[PDB]
This record gives structure tokens, sequence and C-alpha cells, in this order.
């Protein structure tokens, strides 16, 4: 058995506790509503026969992006993805913020960057919704481990996201 | 320009008439006090310049001339030249004491030798000097003190005499030198802020030994002073208020009974944290100050309290030590009033502090303090509340702290508390297998690592009360 942790970072208002809640709370769609500090939770995964992992998800409030982002978040954290919504290009330009951020201040045992992944949040939304290739330019430039779109409120591809990701995180 | 200066500093290298030099003297330093350029810093610093001068002055001691201007072109030139300091070391606190002693009694020989003292001493690396000298630094301003610029200055200064006198000195100063200062000052300059700020943090720094509170405590003097200067002198200064929370928080002991001057001092305290909550300047001093006062006040004001503990623990995430003594002054709060138990939680209109203590805890593994205080304050908190059991418990605290005592295993109290908080979270709950597998094992290991503590193998044998008691199979495993 294991214990890891994943930090959930993106902008504001993008529904980021909707996926937590969905994946671990199985709690989808409802309110929108603002993250004013940051939230947890945990998930069990029975990947293997004997060996089960738990994962602490810490969904980093975004409100706050101006303000120096403590390395005391990503101190200890094994694993972090970046949701960012589909109906702003500022989302988009903030992901990219976050992305440097985490490059400049994460560290690894082996030294290697973590896992990063790129989701699409509710691409069941119009009309900037199905945009994988302006979206593939990010995806190879940026080197992230993988990309793929999402949507919090009918949870199309929460599951088999999060299981790849996990899967290449347990791959290192 | 130049030339005229060249001259003059030639001239005061002859050293033939008093007079005469005393006139040049006070001509160059008329002409040096200006804005035009930087001639008179002309990256020379002869000592040359000075150090005649002072030579003149230590000598011939009857020349108040020389007394009178040299101080004043010597601070000017300090003033002007940047590496004046940097001259000075790498002597003349040897000079400035010997003028300060032998003929220093007049008003205006003595305010500007203190000024310069002053000015000499925010430079540093000086000050063992100046306390290894054989003129009796201390002695020296202490016969100094009646006016108020001797007074600002007298104080400014002592501030850092107080640094390393020893605990000692400091203790032979208790019996004769609190006098010349407190009753000398504070009821004198009652109307001075600077002189306030100095003299109370002068207080801070002789109130170091353990022994002197009591002395310090002979008639309740030093709190009635320090309330009277936070309630009228600084309504509205921040270092003022910081300054007398230090000494309320160095001033606590077996003798906190002072229950008028208790609720008074609690009172002052709350104003403090609810008038400057942005540095650890007031916070972390008056919420370990304000726990230990209200547990011993106790045996509305409790709202205000978990509302600053609130903001200290928002507004100051990257510091150990005031997350310590907030989460600290909240447990110590919560212990002796429980009806504030749905007044706290996530629901609006309370202070959602459960997310935060454990965001504390999380980001501050390497103190074992911090673990302390804030798992007995949110163990505290769920023993109040039923309703926060299996909500923690679903949001990842019991595998996490049992990863935190694998992490810190040294100590005995850090074990306790843990144990204590496992018994108190797992109370009046059914958990799984799976959840027995990675409970027992650690604290089984944690309980065996500490044998010989009462208190852990107490905490560990009720939590493994509370937590013992197909799947049957399961179950033989
Ligand atoms: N258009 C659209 N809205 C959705 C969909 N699913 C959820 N939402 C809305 O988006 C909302 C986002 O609110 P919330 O999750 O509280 O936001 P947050 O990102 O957690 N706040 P913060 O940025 O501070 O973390 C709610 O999920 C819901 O009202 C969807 O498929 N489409
Ligand atoms: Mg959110």
């Amino acid at each position: 058995d294991h214990l890891f942790k994943v930090l959930v970072v993106g902008d504001a208002a993008v529904g980021k506790t909707s996926l937590v809640q969905r994946y671990s709370q199985d709690s989808f769609s409802k309110h929108y509503k603002s993250t004013v500090g940051v939230d947890f939770a945990l998930k069990v995964l029975q990947w293997s026969d004997y060996e089960i992992v738990r994962l602490q998800l810490w969904d980093i409030a975004g409100l706050e992006r101006f303000a120096a982002m403590t390395r005391l978040y990503y101190r200890d954290a094994s694993a972090c993805v970046i949701m960012f919504d589909v109906t702003n290009a500022t989302t988009f330009s903030n992901s990219q913020r976050w992305k440097q951020d985490l490059d400049s201040k994460l560290t690894l045992p082996n030294g290697e960057p973590v896992p990063c992944l790129l989701l699409a949040n509710k691409c069941d939304l119009s009309p900037w919704a199905v945009s994988r290739d302006q979206i593939d330019r990010f995806s190879k430039e940026n080197g992230f481990t993988g990309w793929t779109e999402t949507s919090v409120k009918e949870n199309k591809n929460i599951n088999e996201a999060m299981r790849v990701l996990i899967e290449k995180m347990m791959r290192n | 320009d130049e030339e005229t200066l060249k001259k003059l500093i030639v001239r005061l290298n002859n050293v033939q008439e008093g007079k005469q030099i005393e006139t040049l003297v006070q001509i160059l330093e008329d002409l040096l006090v200006f804005t035009y350029s930087e001639h008179a810093s002309k990256l020379f610093q002869g000592k040359n310049i000075h150090v005649p001068l002072l030579i003149v002055l230590d000598s011939y001691m009857r020349v108040a001339s020389v007394q009178q201007v040299g101080w004043s072109l010597l601070c000017k030139l300090i003033e002007v030249c940047p590496g004046t300091m940097q001259s000075l070391m790498g002597g003349v606190h040897q000079l400035i004491l010997k003028m300060l002693t032998v003929h220093n009694a007049s008003v205006n020989l003595s305010v500007i030798g203190l000024k310069t003292l002053d000015l000499l001493l925010t430079s540093g690396k000086i000050t063992l000097l100046i306390l290894d000298e054989e003129s009796d630094i201390f002695m020296l301003i202490f016969d100094a003190m009646a006016n108020d610029e001797v007074q600002k200055l007298g104080c400014k200064a002592l501030h850092v005499l107080f640094e390393r006198v020893s605990e000692e000195q400091l203790t032979e100063f208790v019996e004769n030198k609190d006098y010349m200062i407190l009753l000398s000052a504070l009821t004198n300059f009652k109307d001075e802020e600077e002189i306030v700020l100095h003299v109370l943090h002068c207080l801070h720094s002789l109130a170091i030994p353990c022994n002197n509170v009591e002395v310090l405590m002979s008639g309740n003097v030093r709190c009635y002073n320090i309330v009277v200067e936070a309630m009228k002198a600084f309504p509205m200064s921040e270092r003022i208020q910081e300054v007398s929370c230090c000494l309320l928080h160095r001033l606590t002991l077996g003798n906190f009974f002072n229950i008028l001057v208790l609720n008074e001092v609690h009172e002052f305290v709350v104003k403090a944290v609810q008038q400057y909550p942005e540095n650890a300047a007031l916070q972390i001093s008056a919420l370990s100050c304000l726990a230990l006062l209200t547990e011993t006040i106790f045996l509305e004001d409790k709202l205000f309290w978990l509302e600053a503990c609130y903001k200290a623990l928002t507004w100051h995430r990257k510091n150990k030590h005031v997350q310590e003594a907030a989460c600290w002054a909240l447990n110590n709060l919560l212990m002796y009033q429980n009806s504030l138990h749905e007044k706290i939680g996530d629901e609006d209109g309370h202070f959602p502090a459960h997310r935060e203590v454990m965001l504390s805890m999380l980001m501050h593994s390497s103190s074992k303090e911090v673990f302390q205080a804030s798992a007995n304050a949110l163990s505290t908190l769920l023993e109040q509340n039923v309703n926060f059991r299996k909500i923690l418990l679903s949001k990842g605290i019991h595998l996490n702290v049992l990863e935190l005592m694998q992490k810190h295993i040294h100590s005995p109290e850090v074990a306790e508390s843990g144990c204590k908080m496992l018994n108190h979270l797992f109370e009046g709950s059914n958990t799984s297998l799976d959840i027995m597998a990675a409970v027992v094992p650690k604290i089984l290991t944690v309980m065996k690592r500490h044998e010989t503590s009462l208190p852990v193998q107490l905490e560990a044998l009720r939590a493994i009360l509370h937590f013992i008691v197909e799947f049957h199979h399961k179950l033989n495993m």
C-alpha cells in the first residue's frame, strides 16, 4: 500500500471542486461557488491485488493568482494537474502561468518534473468545445505528460484521465 | 572651493592657538553643512581632520569651544560621509566616554555627546568596545539623568546597551537602574511617543531574567504603567502596542493571578489584535499571552478571539510560530468555553478553522510544536462537536497523521498527542478491515517505541480499545 498527494490548480470559477467532488464525493454539476481556501479530498483505488493506493487531492484556490504561490503547498507533493475552462483564452494564459510557476517551484527526489496533465474542463458547452487542434500546440510545446478533454457535470472522461495520470505517476 | 578646505585642514594640523583653531573649526563646520555637493565628503576621510581636534579636546578639557563644536563637526561629517563609520573601525569610544566623564556636566555639552553616541551605536561592532571601556558607560548614562532631548537620547541608547550587559548585570541594574528610567521618564515624558517606545523596550530588555519578575511586580508598577501607556499614549501606534504586547507575553508566570489587572490587560490584548492584524508584530505574543490569561480568567470576547485567530491563521500561513501560537490559543479558549462548538464550522457565519488547522499541520511537518498544538486543538474540537467526526476522516486525516508520527518518533509528546487525537476522532465510529490494517500496526509500533511514558501508553490503549471492535476470511488475515 502507498499514499500520494495530488495538487489541482487552475483559473478561478472553473469548477475546480466540481471535479474533485465528482471523483471522490461522487458529486457532479451542482451550484457554482467560489473556493475561498485550500480544500482536501480522499480517494482510495484498488489498483492491484494486495496493493491499495490512497490519494489526497488538494484543490488550490486560484483567486489569489497574483499572490506568491507558496512552495509549502507543493512541498512533499507527489503529483499535480492543471485544469482550465475552455471558454476563455485568459484561462489558457493562466494555465501557462501555473505551468511556469510549478516548473520553477517544484522538486522531485529524482529531480525530473512531476507528471502534469492538461484537463479541458466542461467540453459539454458551446462554442469552444472540441478545439483540440489549438490545444495540441501547447500539448506538445509544454511537454506535458498527458492532455484530455473533460466535462465535470457529465463526468464523461474524468475517470479514464485520472486512471491514466495515476498510472503514469506510479510508472515513475 | 576645495582649495579653501585644503587650507583649513592644513591649518588644523598646526595646533598653535586654541581660539584660532576653534574659530577655524566653527567656520569649517558652518561651511560643511550644505547641500551644494559632496566636497566635504571628498573620499579622503582623513583622521587628521578630527583626531587632533579630539586629542586637543581631551587633553585641554577646559577648552569648552572645541568640546561644543568638534562633536557637532564629527556628527555632521558622519551624517555626510557615507564611509565615516567604516573609517571608525577597520579608540574613538574611549575619547567620547572620557568626554562624557570628565567635563560633560553642562546640558549643551551633554546633549551633543549623547547624540553622537546614539548615532555611532547604529553602526554596530563598536558596542563591544563601548562595554569594555574604563569610564563606566552605564554609570555615565545613569548620572546623565533632566531635559527632554537628553531623555529621548538617553533611551535610543541603552536600548542597545541592554543586549549583552549580562543577566547578572541586569540583576544589579534592577536594584537601582529601574528608578533612573521608569520613575525618571515614563512619568516625565508621558507625552513623548519615541521616549515611551524606548523606555518600554528597555523594560523588555531588562525583563529577561526570571528572578526580576518579583522585583517588577513589587507594587504592580510594570503592569499599571504599560496598561496606561497602551490605553492613552498609543491608541493607534503599532510599535508601542507591539512592544507592550511583548512585555505582556514575557511577564506571564505563576503569579498570573493579577485578577483586575488580568481583565484590563486581556481587554488591551483584544484591542491590539483587533487593530493591527498584518504582521507577527502583535499576533504571536498576544495569542500566547491571551491563551494563558484566558485559561486563568475564565475560571462576545470568545467570538472576537475566534475571528482574530482565524485571520491569524489566514494571513501568516508561512510562519510556523504564528500558526502554533494561534492554534494553541484556539485550543485553550475552546477548552474552557464549549458553547461556541456550533459557532465554528464550514457553514456561513462560522469560521472554517478546521481546514486551516489541517493545512497548517501538513505545511509544517518538520516542527513538533505546531503539530502538538494544532493536534490538541482539533482533538478538543472533535471532542466538543460530534458532527465533525467522519468528515475529517473522509478528508484524509488518519493515514496522514500516521505518516507524521512515522516521521516524528523521537519525542513522546507528539506520540501522546497523536494517540489522544486518534482516540477522540475514532470514538463512536465503525471502521473496515483496511482501516484496521492501516491503523493498528502503526500505533502498535509507536507504542512500542515509547513504552516508558505513561500518557502515551494510556492514550494508545484507549485508542486500540475504541478501534478494535468472504468477510471472515479477510478478517482472519
Ligand atoms: N456550463 C456548465 N457549468 C457547469 C458544468 N458543470 C458544472 N458547472 C457549474 O460550474 C460551477 C463551478 O463552481 P465551483 O465548483 O464551486 O468552482 P471552483 O472552481 O471550485 N471555485 P474556485 O475557483 O475558487 O476553486 C458548478 O460546478 C456548476 O454550477 C457544465 O457541464 N457546464
Ligand atoms: Mg474550487
